[PDB]
């Protein structure tokens, strides 16, 4: 540990913007990519969006694309997620988590000139916070 | 000085195009022991593109040297893959032979010298009446179709058929280059381009007279030829989507083994289980007929507007005019009559029933004397497809006027590999330019 | 699960210039004139050497030969014809020999600023040989000249 | 877009009867490094999600020895020898191939009982 | 028989030296990238000249065919990176790239003192690619097409 | 094929090595070779026979040896140029003799038979101390 901590949550109407923040204890986070997921009251699981160890390349899932925004603070020691324009479906847990494997530093392929990452599956899970959406 | 002077690049992005050979990788590869597994580079899954901006290039799809090579290298390689195995000489031997209980595959007996001295006569073959030819009037004795020729030699029973992905890259000095362009022609220039590592996954599934498991089209259907006015030369379509076709499987069966020599082994159906059951591939009827309007239109685009009709092939060989088709490791050639039975102008059941043929004696590519023997695959198969192109050949002796009219087409299986190899080019790289400019070389 | 940065601009992607912009990226044109495979490339070159293991194979085997060594060859000639021509090293080199005229008058330009190498290629390539053995000539009479 | 399901949702077991859940997957999970990319995942009702194994066939650390993953090409599993009562509970497959990273069925462990 | 002179270093003499004495040694490392028969022996040469000509025609040979090749790509292969350069060798020579940190911090009285090659070797694998195109494109830019313009009158 | 020199005494030859300078063939060789490259193809299609193996081994000969001999050159730091000189100072030891009499009355391949057993060492003097040194002192000179 790698002590997984996040918190800003809680309830908010549609179509407002709200931040939530992960702080995580005894971590070197610039070897390691960083993941947000959904836990839905749907009872389901959805990745959210990822984030390069460095911050240098994020994705968005495609329900997200274009609402969510992630960033980072490797001197902080902090992830950050805001989202904007929350609709209703919306409403779930959302939860920090961290990647199993190191990242190494991107790798330039000479062939084509493109600086490619590496991804991988996660290990370490916060407990996440509730973001519920409407009245 | 407004004389300019001479200097020299190197490392110049240029470009022209040239026969070479590329370099084979049979990506994703006891196995065994099949495609290019022991003559292609086993794996390279992960291709890489670069898009080029303001540039343009003329491509010709019926002048490609890639396909050569593929023509070559598949009858290379698979040959060569037989040449260790068994040669069924002994097997040439008048065979004697009655029809099997409920026409029909027959159930044959035959001398054969194995072991020590001396021979064995009395056998379980059940083969099919198309790879047998009957001698003197009605009598029941006779042998492998064109044994003359050789025709012995039986396909390792190690080793498998099917068809894999295969990918093909450049060598060093040497550049993929490929159309990044929809409702591309097939000939003629292509204003957006891009360079590749290697090619798309091709696969190398040899049939005849239909295109299977091929690359789809993306908007509308099209058809692709060298020259529309030459009625002489084989057409290409192309299908937006594919349509499915289940092909099925005959009697429950089990192989036996034959002893024929010193480690020489025979392999042959000597058992059925079960009811005798016809082999065929059932496709929706209303689907064929979704896809072929499609086709139609197109063809209707190609001659103002005059009426399509397809007719079934013009008739001969089994082998030359049903159409061949792979699957579980076994031949078949099945009638295509009623995929090929329709006129079309300005304006039943719900599948189709394609009866087809199982046969053992195979000769690939029309080689001379060449034939193989496909060992029996225990048990039934079944495997299903999808169809993507056609083959098709206008009737050079079309003399009514206000139509036109179409059979399934023909020419040998270059035309095959087309239907993947008709967007890249290889080219050699070009290093050394040179132009003039206002700096002189200054001396010492 | 593999992401994408920037460019660091690749193989042959200077063909959409125009001279004046192709003057870059030269070394990224050239570096990759004896590998399609560049680099470590895990889970490829690995298995480009285990293939070269597996050369007990003849005809199809020893085609990979051929074309191995006509690459090295290929190389060797024009850095032989470099050395030739007194420009070891590397990307430009100007020689000693003035343009004539007859070969093209378009303006200098029209030449950098609107033109590209592939047309410029087309345009003078009846001249090659003789440009070739001109600036020989030169690099000869400076070795004597120079003395 | 890699998508895939999991057996059916409920499955029974009981103390020391071994039991498996496997995960069919639209795609080969091929890695451009040589692996496949495959995890399986759990977690129990008011529990945070647990990793169970990271690679097909091979366990994570601090897992017990019962897990044993296998399986292949497009079509993978996890085996669980002598499963103990204290195994219930919701289990996931997820692949990394490609994005969006995605998940199966989302199955549940729970005991027979009469 | 043979009697013993002394080095003469000699062949990976500086593998586990410190860094800034091996530095010194890229003669001979340099000298054998192309080897293994050394001088003429002048058995050994006849030797493989007859075994070169008798196993032509089979499997060995070509096996030697293909060994040979290889070791010529492997050095053309460092050869073209040192054309392309502005390192003609030369064993040493140096750029215009500056020294981006974020591969290394380490203070060069670490380095040149108290590393091996291989050491160091292992801290910047990962930055390799990167490293060698900005040196190249280093070579290009300015210095070799502002060079053209400094000729320019 | 150079050897025109091969007539003359080392004095003589000596001015003839830099008239040489057009390399011993390849070069304009390879470019008819070029020609001959294409033809290759022709010569794949016919597959593997003697003839054309002898061929292949040839021309992996023929390279080996180019690019052997210049190896050494670029290690010298002399590269080339035809004619370059390095700090090594003549040690006797190797040989004493008149410069007159290296120089004239002497065919360049007969002295090559006294000076074989030094040869070997006599490289190692240049690249040890040519360019191990020299290359330093150049970045050393930089370094301030
Ligand atoms: C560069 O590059 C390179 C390369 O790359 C590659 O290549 C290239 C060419 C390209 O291609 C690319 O792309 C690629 O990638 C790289 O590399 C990398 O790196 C990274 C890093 O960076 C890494 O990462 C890592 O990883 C690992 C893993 O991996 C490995 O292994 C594996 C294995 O597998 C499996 O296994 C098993 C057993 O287990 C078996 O059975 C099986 O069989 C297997 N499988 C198979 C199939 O086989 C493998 O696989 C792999 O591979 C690897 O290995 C490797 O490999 C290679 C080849 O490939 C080779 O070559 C090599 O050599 C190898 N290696 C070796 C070593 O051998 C992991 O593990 C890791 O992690 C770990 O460790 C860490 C450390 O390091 C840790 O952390 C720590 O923590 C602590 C705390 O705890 C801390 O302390 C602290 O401090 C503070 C102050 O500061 C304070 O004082 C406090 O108080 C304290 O605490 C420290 O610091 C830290 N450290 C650091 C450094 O930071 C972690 O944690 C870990 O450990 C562990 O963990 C876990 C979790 O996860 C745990 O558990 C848990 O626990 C708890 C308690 O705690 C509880 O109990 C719970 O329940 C549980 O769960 C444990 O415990 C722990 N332990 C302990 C003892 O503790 C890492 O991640 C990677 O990997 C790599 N890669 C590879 C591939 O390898 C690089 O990077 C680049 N870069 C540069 C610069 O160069
Ligand atoms: C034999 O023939 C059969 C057909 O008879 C062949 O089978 C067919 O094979 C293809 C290929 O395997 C399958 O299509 C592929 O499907 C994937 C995924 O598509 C599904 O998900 C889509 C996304 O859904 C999510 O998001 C939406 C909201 O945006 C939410 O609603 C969802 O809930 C999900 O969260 C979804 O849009 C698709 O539905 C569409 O398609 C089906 C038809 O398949 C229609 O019924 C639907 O109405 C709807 O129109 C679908 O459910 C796609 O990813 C594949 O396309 C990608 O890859 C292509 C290249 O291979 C590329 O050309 C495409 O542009 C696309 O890639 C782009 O988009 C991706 C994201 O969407 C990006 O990740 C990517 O980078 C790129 O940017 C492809 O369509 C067929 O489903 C399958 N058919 C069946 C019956 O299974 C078979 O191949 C034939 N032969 C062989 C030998 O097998
Ligand atoms: C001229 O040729 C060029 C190539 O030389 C073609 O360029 C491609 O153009 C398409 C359309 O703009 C691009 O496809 C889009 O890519 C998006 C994903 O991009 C990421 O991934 C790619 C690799 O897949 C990386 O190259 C890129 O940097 C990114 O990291 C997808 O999100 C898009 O999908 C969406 O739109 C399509 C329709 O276009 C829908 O079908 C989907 O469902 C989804 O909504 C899309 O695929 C492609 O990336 C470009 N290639 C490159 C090299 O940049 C042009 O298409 C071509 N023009 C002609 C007429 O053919
Ligand atoms: C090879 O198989 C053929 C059948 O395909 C066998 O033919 C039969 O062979 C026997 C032995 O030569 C012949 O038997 C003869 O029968 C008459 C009457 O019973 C008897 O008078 C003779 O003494 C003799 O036994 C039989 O006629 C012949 N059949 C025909 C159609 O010619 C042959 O036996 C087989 N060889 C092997 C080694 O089993
Ligand atoms: C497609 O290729 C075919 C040939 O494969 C081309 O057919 C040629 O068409 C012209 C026009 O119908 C024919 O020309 C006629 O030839 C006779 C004798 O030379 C002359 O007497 C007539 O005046 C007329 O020119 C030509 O014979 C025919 N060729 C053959 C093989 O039948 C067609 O032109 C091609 N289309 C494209 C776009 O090039
Ligand atoms: C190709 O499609 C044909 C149908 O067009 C398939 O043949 C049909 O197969 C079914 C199943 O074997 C037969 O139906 C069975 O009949 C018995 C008695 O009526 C009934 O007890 C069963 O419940 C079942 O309905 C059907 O008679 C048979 N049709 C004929 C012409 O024999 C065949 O299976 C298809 N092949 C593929 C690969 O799917
Ligand atoms: C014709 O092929 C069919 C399969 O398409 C074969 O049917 C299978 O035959 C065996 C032997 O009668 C049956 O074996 C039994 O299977 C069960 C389950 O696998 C196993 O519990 C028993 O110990 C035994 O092995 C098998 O069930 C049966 N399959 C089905 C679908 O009924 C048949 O054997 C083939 N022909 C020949 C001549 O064997
Ligand atoms: C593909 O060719 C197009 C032209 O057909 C190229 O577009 C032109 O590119 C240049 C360089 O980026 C642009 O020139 C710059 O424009 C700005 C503003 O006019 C001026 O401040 C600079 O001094 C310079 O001239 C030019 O505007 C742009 N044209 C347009 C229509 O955007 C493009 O560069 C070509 N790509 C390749 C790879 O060569
Ligand atoms: C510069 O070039 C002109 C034209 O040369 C012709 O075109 C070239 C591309 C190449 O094909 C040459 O072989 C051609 O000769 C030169 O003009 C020629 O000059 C000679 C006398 O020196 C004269 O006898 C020829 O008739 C001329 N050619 C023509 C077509 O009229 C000119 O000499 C060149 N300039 C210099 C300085 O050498
Ligand atoms: C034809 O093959 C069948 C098997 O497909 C053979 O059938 C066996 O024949 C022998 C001889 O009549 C009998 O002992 C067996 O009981 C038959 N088996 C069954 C399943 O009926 C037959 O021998 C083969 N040859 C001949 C000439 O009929
Ligand atoms: C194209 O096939 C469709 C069926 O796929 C044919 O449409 C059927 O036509 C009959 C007569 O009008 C109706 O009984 C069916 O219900 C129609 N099917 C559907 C799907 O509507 C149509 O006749 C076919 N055209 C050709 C030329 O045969
Ligand atoms: C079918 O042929 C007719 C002529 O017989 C074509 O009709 C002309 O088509 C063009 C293009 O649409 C129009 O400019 C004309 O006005 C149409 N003529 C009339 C009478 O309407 C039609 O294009 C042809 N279709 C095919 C696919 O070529
Ligand atoms: C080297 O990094 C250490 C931390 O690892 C830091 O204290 C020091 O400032 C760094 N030096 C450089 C030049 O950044």
């Amino acid at each position: 540990r790698v002590q997984l901590v996040e918190s800003g949550g809680g309830v908010v109407q549609p179509g407002k913007s709200v931040r939530l923040s992960c702080v995580v204890s005894d971590f070197p986070f610039s070897k390691y990519p960083m993941y947000w997921v959904r836990q839905a009251p749907g009872k389901g699981l959805e990745w959210v969006a990822a984030i390069s160890g460095d911050a240098w390349h994020v994705v968005y899932s495609n329900s997200v694309q274009g609402r969510f925004l992630v960033s980072r603070d490797n001197v902080k020691n902090t992830l950050y997620l805001e989202m904007n324009s929350l609709k209703i479906e919306d409403t779930a847990v959302y939860r920090c988590a961290r990647m199993f494997q190191e990242s190494g530093p991107p790798r330039l392929d000479r062939w084509s000139g493109r600086n490619y990452y590496y991804y991988s599956g996660m290990d370490v899970w916060g407990q996440g916070t509730t973001v519920t959406v409407s009245s | 000085t407004e004389k300019l002077w001479v200097t020299v690049y190197y490392g110049v992005p240029v470009w022209k195009e040239a026969t070479t050979t590329l370099f084979c990788a049979s990506d994703a590869k006891e196995v065994h022991n099949v495609w290019a597994t022991h003559a292609c580079v086993p794996t390279d899954p992960n291709p890489q593109e670069v898009v080029l901006e303001n540039v343009t290039e003329h491509f010709n799809m019926w002048k490609n040297n890639m396909v050569e090579q593929m023509q070559e290298d598949i009858i290379s390689l698979w040959d060569q893959s037989l040449k260790p195995c068994v040669k069924l000489t002994p097997l040439c031997v008048t065979l004697n032979c009655k029809d099997v209980n409920a026409g029909e595959i027959k159930n044959c007996s035959f001398n054969i010298t194995t072991s020590i001295r001396d021979e064995v006569q009395k056998e379980y073959a059940l083969f099919y009446k198309l790879d047998v030819v009957p001698i003197d009037n009605n009598n029941t004795s006779y042998r492998l179709i064109s044994c003359d020729t050789s025709v012995i030699t039986q396909a390792c029973p190690k080793i498998s058929f099917e068809p894999i992905p295969i990918h093909y890259c450049a060598p060093a000095g040497f550049a993929i280059l490929k159309c990044n362009d929809k409702t591309f022609n097939g000939k003629g220039p292509c204003k957006n381009v891009s360079t590749v590592q290697c090619t798309h996954g091709i696969r190398p599934v040899v049939s005849t007279q239909l295109l299977l498991n091929g690359s789809l089209a993306e908007e509308e259907v099209v058809i692709r030829s060298d020259n529309f006015t030459n009625n002489a030369k084989t057409i290409i379509v192309q299908l937006k989507e594919s349509v499915e076709i289940n092909c099925t499987r005959p009697n429950n069966n089990t192989r036996k083994s034959i002893h024929i020599g010193p480690g020489r082994a025979f392999y042959t159906t000597g058992e059925i289980i079960g009811d005798i059951r016809q082999a065929h591939c059932n496709i929706s009827r209303a689907k064929w007929n979704d896809t072929l309007k499609q086709i139609v239109i197109k063809l209707r685009e190609q001659f103002e507007n005059k009426t399509i009709v397809f007719n079934h092939s013009s008739g001969g060989d089994p082998e030359i005019v049903m159409h061949s088709f792979n699957c579980g490791g076994e031949f078949f050639y099945c009638n295509s009559t009623q995929l090929f039975n329709s006129t079309w102008n300005n304006n039943e059941g719900n599948t189709i029933t394609l009866p087809c043929r199982i046969k053992q004696i195979i000769n690939m590519w029309q080689e001379v004397g060449k034939a193989m023997y496909a060992p029996p695959i225990r048990g039934q198969i079944r495997c299903s497809s999808n169809i993507t192109g056609l083959l098709l050949t206008r009737d050079g002796g079309i003399n009514e006027n206000g139509t036109e009219i179409f059979r399934p087409g023909g020419g040998d299986m270059r035309d095959n590999w087309r239907s993947e190899l008709y967007k890249y080019k290889v080219v050699k790289i070009e290093p050394l330019g040179v132009a003039p400019t206002k700096a002189k070389r200054r001396v010492v | 699960a593999v992401g994408i940065g920037a460019v660091f601009l690749g193989f042959l992607g200077a063909a959409g210039s125009t001279m004046g912009a192709a003057s870059m990226t030269l070394t990224v044109q050239a570096r990759l004139l004896l590998s399609g495979i560049v680099q470590q490339q895990n889970n490829l070159l690995r298995a480009i050497e285990a293939q070269q293991r597996m050369l007990q194979l003849t005809v199809w085997g020893i085609k990979q030969l051929q074309a191995r060594v006509l690459a090295v060859e290929r190389y060797l000639g024009d850095q032989q014809l470099l050395g030739i021509w007194g420009c070891s090293g590397k990307l430009i080199c100007t020689t000693a020999v003035p343009w004539n005229a007859s070969w093209s008058n378009k303006s200098l330009d029209r030449i950098w600023n609107n033109m590209t190498w592939m047309e410029w290629e087309r345009e003078i390539d009846n001249y090659t040989s003789e440009i070739y053995t001109l600036i020989e000539e030169s690099q000869n009479q400076q070795e004597k000249n120079e003395q | 877009d890699i998508v895939m399901t999991q057996t059916p949702l409920s499955l029974s077991v009981t103390p020391g009867q071994p039991a498996s859940i496997s995960c069919k997957s639209s795609e080969s999970l091929r890695q451009s490094n040589g692996k496949t990319s495959l995890y399986w995942y759990r977690q129990k009702p008011g529990q945070s999600p647990q990793l169970l194994v990271f690679e097909v066939s091979n366990r994570f650390s601090g897992v017990s020895d019962r897990f044993v993953g296998s399986g292949s090409g497009t079509d993978f599993t996890l085996r669980i020898s002598r499963v103990e009562a204290e195994d219930v509970g919701f289990y996931y497959c997820m692949q990394s191939k490609d994005f969006p990273l995605t998940f199966g069925g989302g199955t549940k462990v729970d005991l027979k009982r009469t």
